[PDB]
């Protein structure tokens, strides 16, 4: 994919900036088109050809491109503009179209939560299933986005991870929580086992060992 | 009065096969490049096909190769995408949209119509506890339930204070949910679907 901040924020009527990296064969031969996606509908057009407007959007919305990274810029941040941005490039490598990872952009309501994290080992009970299951629980953040990051013994999970989408709380912060799915018998292999929750420019890591 | 509507979403088993269909209106389609964008539930965009004006060019992801056909019925101004072989993986709504000639933008989209990939019977939860010191924090693990949903308390709803009950992620084709409780303490889980109801004492 083509790599995007997974948040971007600002308090209204402030000016920011959402970036989109790619490669040589997509945003380095070809132009960048963005398209806003509004909570539970469809994608619309938001900029084509890295900087041209559609008839509708209006001119606060921005768009720029140099090398292999595209930029969205949103200046006099309203409330309206709360969304997921997603930048696209086709990419003469693979004949398709990619899409970047996207990118929320909250309109600060409120001031920025840094998440409360807990962890939790896998019970006596399902380990008798011959399978483990680590929990990561995620509250009390605001903007509502986090990025789940896995390690065992010190190295990076790939596999065996899900996320929840985050939900509001009683308190209109976000919560969310990630599990970490393994054999019982790879949980027996391994000793140290963490959880690292990336919000904003706040990563918060939560450690045990079995 | 520029508009595409897709149809044909649904339930599917894996292995199962499906065909969606885009109706456009209000403009010349057989003037204009096609293109399926597919997002799975929380997930990013995800590009899948795309046919020209007259069908000579035809391109799919990667993701996608050998088991979607794109095809398109300019008489009847209509897009289609037959999937074949479809996983769990490929569950999503699915989206028609209208590429410019000049420009390659998707300027027109679909509502989108949701396709659910899964073999998924009703199954109850099976419910495990969440324990670890200024504020002790247990829980209870609500594993492999369909369909949703589940209800949890604590207590019998007499201890609400310090609880954080959190959406279900799917793991494999089976909901997994987690409630827990900042503080003799028990998870009340209720599934109503399997006509199951669980107490659980949760000791550290």
């Amino acid at each position: 994919v083509l790599t995007q901040p997974p948040s971007a924020s600002g308090t209204p009527g402030q000016r920011v900036t959402i970036s989109c990296s790619g490669s040589s064969s997509n945003i380095g031969s070809n132009t960048v088109n963005w398209y806003q996606q509004l909570p539970g509908t469809a994608p619309k057009l938001l900029i084509y050809s890295n900087n041209q407007r559609p008839s509708g959007v209006p001119d606060r919305f921005s768009g720029s491109k140099s090398g292999t990274s595209a930029s969205l810029a949103i200046s006099g941040l309203q409330s309206e503009d709360e969304a997921d941005y997603y930048c696209a490039a086709w990419d003469d490598s693979l004949n398709a179209w990619v899409f970047g990872g996207g990118t929320k952009l909250t309109v600060l309501g409120q001031p920025k939560s840094s998440p409360s994290v807990t962890l939790f080992p896998p019970s006596s009970e399902e380990l008798e299933t011959n399978k483990a299951t680590l929990v990561c629980t995620i509250t009390d953040f605001y903007p509502g986005v986090v990025t789940v990051d896995w390690k065992v013994d010190g190295t990076p999970v790939t596999q065996g991870m899900e996320t929840t989408q985050p939900s509001k709380q009683s308190n209109n912060k976000y919560m969310a929580s990630s599990y970490l799915t393994l054999t019982a018998r790879a949980w027996e292999r391994h000793s140290s086992y963490s959880c690292q929750v990336t919000h904003e420019g706040h990563t918060v890591e939560k450690s045990l060992s079995r | 009065q520029v508009t595409l509507k897709e149809s044909g979403g649904g339930l599917v088993k894996p292995g199962g096969s499906l065909r969606l269909s885009c109706a456009a209106s209000g403009f010349t389609f057989s003037s204009y490049s096609m293109n399926w964008v597919r997002q799975a539930p929380g997930k990013g965009l995800e590009w899948v096909s795309s046919i020209s004006s007259s069908s000579s060019y035809i391109y799919y992801a990667d993701s996608v190769k050998g088991r979607f056909t794109i095809s398109r019925d300019n008489a009847k101004n209509s897009l289609y995408l037959q999937m074949n072989s479809l996983r769990a993986e490929d569950t999503a709504v699915y989206y028609c949209a209208r590429q410019v000639g000049a420009t390659w933008a998707f300027d027109i989209w679909g509502q989108g119509t949701l396709v659910t990939v899964s073999a998924a019977k009703t199954t109850p939860p099976s419910v495990y506890p969440l324990a670890p010191n200024s504020m002790v924090t247990l829980g209870c693990l609500v594993k492999g339930y369909f369909p949703e949903p589940v209800t949890v308390t604590w207590n019998s709803g007499s201890l609400s204070s310090g609880v954080h009950t959190f959406p279900a992620v799917l793991q494999s084709d089976l909901y997994t949910l987690s409630s827990s409780v900042t503080v003799t303490v028990t998870c009340n889980v209720a599934h109503p679907a399997s006509s199951t109801k669980v107490d659980k004492k949760i000791v550290p």
